[PDB]
């Protein structure tokens, strides 16, 4: 609560938010974001939960084409409860605050939802989202210039046995 | 990725210009979206963003306008590790033998029956980070292992730094806002403002090692190849500590380059070097910027830059709707040469009257040309020596330059490379009557839309990366979100469009609409000013709470 934005949309979909505040902000953005791509985020957050043999198997593939059992070893080591929970730690009252309204957007536009903009309504991966999996996706992004480029050789990574 | 910043001793207005031309993927979780945020009398910027970022990530506001690039800086290093010979489990650090920890880590895997089954994985990780294994480069073995470090794990700041540059007021501001966070990750930042100054950083978190560190602490052959390494055996090869870095262990801002000037700054993912040749940044780590020979698109867009002429918005525009194909000029006169000399071979003739006809362009109508181009330059780029002017670094804007068709082994060995190229195409299963955009087309639906543009190795500086899908090349990546910024005296004029446009979904009245616009090459206005939102005959508007 204390959530509330303002939303004009020009063409093509742009979404121009207004609020008073970071909670606010993030409000209008997440309900904005949602309207247009709820699915894609569904699927992101799957992946950087390191979900994605759980609902999908292990023959499919992530957006990035790693390998959905690879791909959840990964995530599931870089984004481990206590990497969160510092990364939360250190995070500015409004950097909090624009995630915190960005998630109650993105789940006011999932209660709503009606199948209008959304193709995977019904979809046991599309659910309400927290912070916590906006982290997830921030951490997944700021390693696309490190170890997110090793994500299969860290998979791969096991000590040698007894061979010549 | 492109981006150019152009100055008040270069604009046709005398005021700040900046074109802004990322190259990201078409899908997934680095899809950008555009939106506008206000928090009324201290937030009020615009441009784009990374699914899931409640900020701008690429964007303008009143005075200023930035953008981003990805840069050449190493923002991880690799550590060769001298295993303990008698347990490959344990390292070695300054003699000293240490165990591998193994973090284990649980998944649930959906099967066949439709169970789900747990699968639990151990990773090994060293003092420096997860161990890692390119089976063949970067083994596992009783001698040697490799972990890496990571620098951005420990940047909790990259959210906070996106949110301030959205509250940066001009180019001054922004600057100081970048250099004291260092919370950018992996990109160049370039941005112009309304006075006119022109502004390039390679700001970004940079694993740091002393000058006097790095000869006895790279792993020579491993750093030949372009790869961070870094002797982990040694305690001293540790990155260094500066009381000065916002990180323990990152390059302080003052060691990274800047360059902030009036006529332009320029970046097509080389190094910080020739991002203005009047004024060469050189002298930085190794891990930061490197003299290295620019690719095709900084070249292009130097040779459209340098001079003394007036810049136009439109001339930035159409630097990237001419969809030219830069790397053509430097080897399709000599192709040409080699084609007419050549007139009585049978497995040429298609080949080379298509390279005769062809525009030299990227765009929809643009003949099949193109195709061969491609198909040679991929052979060409394996031979050795074939460049009439090889590399000069006293040259570095105008060579390579020409075939060196003087030479017998050259002139056979790209003839065959040409005969193999046409023999490839005509293995296809294109007709020569059929044009690009006949070819490259982004999926909507069941139906296609034709996409201009071609590969960023090939000098388009609109660069679009397409596979092969069905029959055609469906595109994958490239130009995505474009804005083109200037400053008139009524408040940022802002021009671009999302090529892919704003939704991922089938459904959505906004999942085709910009990539009918962008196929044509046109741009429109990005409303900003309320007057402009407000001029907009397709407004709507909610207000929401809870
Ligand atoms: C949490 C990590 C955020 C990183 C965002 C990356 C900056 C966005 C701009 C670009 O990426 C430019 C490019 O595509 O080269």
């Amino acid at each position: 609560t204390g959530l509330a934005a303002d939303i004009r949309w020009t063409a093509y979909g742009v979404p121009h938010i207004r609020a008073k505040d970071e909670r606010g902000l993030g409000y209008g953005i997440g309900y904005a974001y949602a309207r247009d791509n709820a699915c894609l985020l569904a699927e992101e957050i799957v992946t950087a939960r390191g979900e994605r043999a759980r609902y999908f198997g292990s023959e499919g593939k992530s957006s990035a084409e790693l390998d959905n059992l690879p791909s959840d070893i990964f995530y599931a080591w870089l984004n481990q409860p206590e990497a969160l929970q510092a990364f939360w730690q250190a995070q500015t009252p409004a950097v909090r605050q624009l995630l915190e309204g960005y998630a109650a957007g993105f789940n006011r536009f999932l209660r709503e939802a009606d199948g209008k903009t959304t193709s995977c309504l019904g979809q046991p991966w599309l659910r309400a989202i927290a912070t916590d999996d906006l982290l997830r996706l921030t951490r997944r992004l700021l390693v696309e210039g490190g170890v997110g480029q090793f994500a299969d050789a860290l998979v791969a990574a096991a000590p040698p046995g007894a061979e010549k | 990725s492109n981006a150019i910043a152009v100055g008040s001793e270069r604009s046709a207005d005398g005021k700040g210009m900046l074109l802004a031309n990322p190259h990201f993927p078409w899908n997934g979780a680095m899809r950008f979206y555009q939106m506008h945020l206000t928090i009324p009398g201290r937030l009020d910027v615009m441009g784009a963003s990374l699914p899931g970022l409640p900020v701008v990530n690429i964007g303008f506001s009143r005075h200023l306008a930035w953008t981003h690039t990805v840069d050449t800086s190493s923002h991880f290093t690799l550590y060769r590790l001298a295993l303990d010979p008698k347990d490959p489990r344990r390292y070695l650090v300054d003699g000293r033998s240490l165990p591998l920890e193994e973090k284990s880590v649980a998944i649930e895997v959906r099967g066949a029956d439709g169970k789900l089954s747990r699968v639990e994985h151990k990773v090994y990780q060293s003092i420096y980070g997860p161990l890692v294994v390119w089976p063949g480069k970067l083994d596992w073995n009783r001698s040697e292992a490799y972990a890496l470090r990571d620098a951005n794990l420990e940047n909790t700041r990259v959210l906070q730094q996106w949110y301030s540059i959205n509250q940066a007021s001009d180019v001054a501001d922004l600057r100081r806002r970048v250099e004291a966070l260092q919370g950018i990750p992996w990109v160049n930042t370039l941005a112009a403002d309304e006075q006119g100054n022109a502004l390039y950083m390679n700001q970004s978190v940079v694993p740091y090692l002393k000058p006097e560190l790095i000869p006895a602490c790279a792993i020579p052959q491993l750093v030949a190849e372009g790869l961070p390494a870094l002797q982990g055996q040694d305690s001293r090869c540790a990155w260094s500590r500066d009381p000065a870095a916002a990180q323990a262990g990152i390059t302080p801002a003052a060691q990274l380059p800047v360059l902030l000037r009036r006529d332009f700054v320029q970046n097509s993912n080389d190094s910080a070097w020739l991002t203005n040749p009047a004024s060469p940044l050189q002298g930085f780590s190794p891990l930061v910027s490197q003299e290295k020979p620019i690719g095709p698109r900084a070249r292009y867009a130097l040779s459209r830059l340098q001079g003394k002429q007036p810049l136009e918005a439109k001339t930035l525009e159409e630097m990237v709707t001419a969809n030219h194909v830069f790397s053509a000029d430097q080897v399709l006169p000599d192709l040409l040469r080699l084609c007419r000399d050549n007139q009585g071979e049978k497995s040429l003739a298609r080949a080379c009257a298509a390279l005769a006809q062809w525009d030299r362009g990227a765009n929809l109508d643009s003949g099949s040309g193109f195709v061969y181009f491609q198909r040679f330059m991929q052979r060409f780029a394996e031979l050795d020596g074939a460049w009439k002017e090889p590399f000069d670094a006293q040259r570095p804007l105008d060579t390579p330059q020409g075939i060196a068709l003087d030479r017998p082994q050259v002139a056979t060995q790209v003839r065959q490379a040409l005969a193999d190229a046409a023999a490839e195409v005509e293995k296809s299963g294109i007709p020569d009557g059929a044009r690009w955009g006949d070819l490259q087309v982004s999926t909507r639906g069941q139906e296609r839309i034709a996409i201009p543009g071609g590969d960023g190795h090939f000098g388009v500086y609109n660069a679009i990366q397409s596979v092969r899908k069905g029959d055609h090349l469906e595109v994958v990546g490239g130009t995505s979100y474009i804005q083109l910024v200037t400053f008139p005296e009524e408040g940022p004029k802002a021009r671009g469009l999302l090529a892919f446009s704003q939704s991922s979904d089938p459904r959505s009245p906004h999942y085709r609409d910009q990539t009918e616009l962008f196929s044509r090459q046109q741009w429109q206005t990005l409303p900003f000013s309320d007057r402009q939102i407000d001029a907009d005959p397709q407004l709507q508007r909610l207000s929401i709470r809870e």
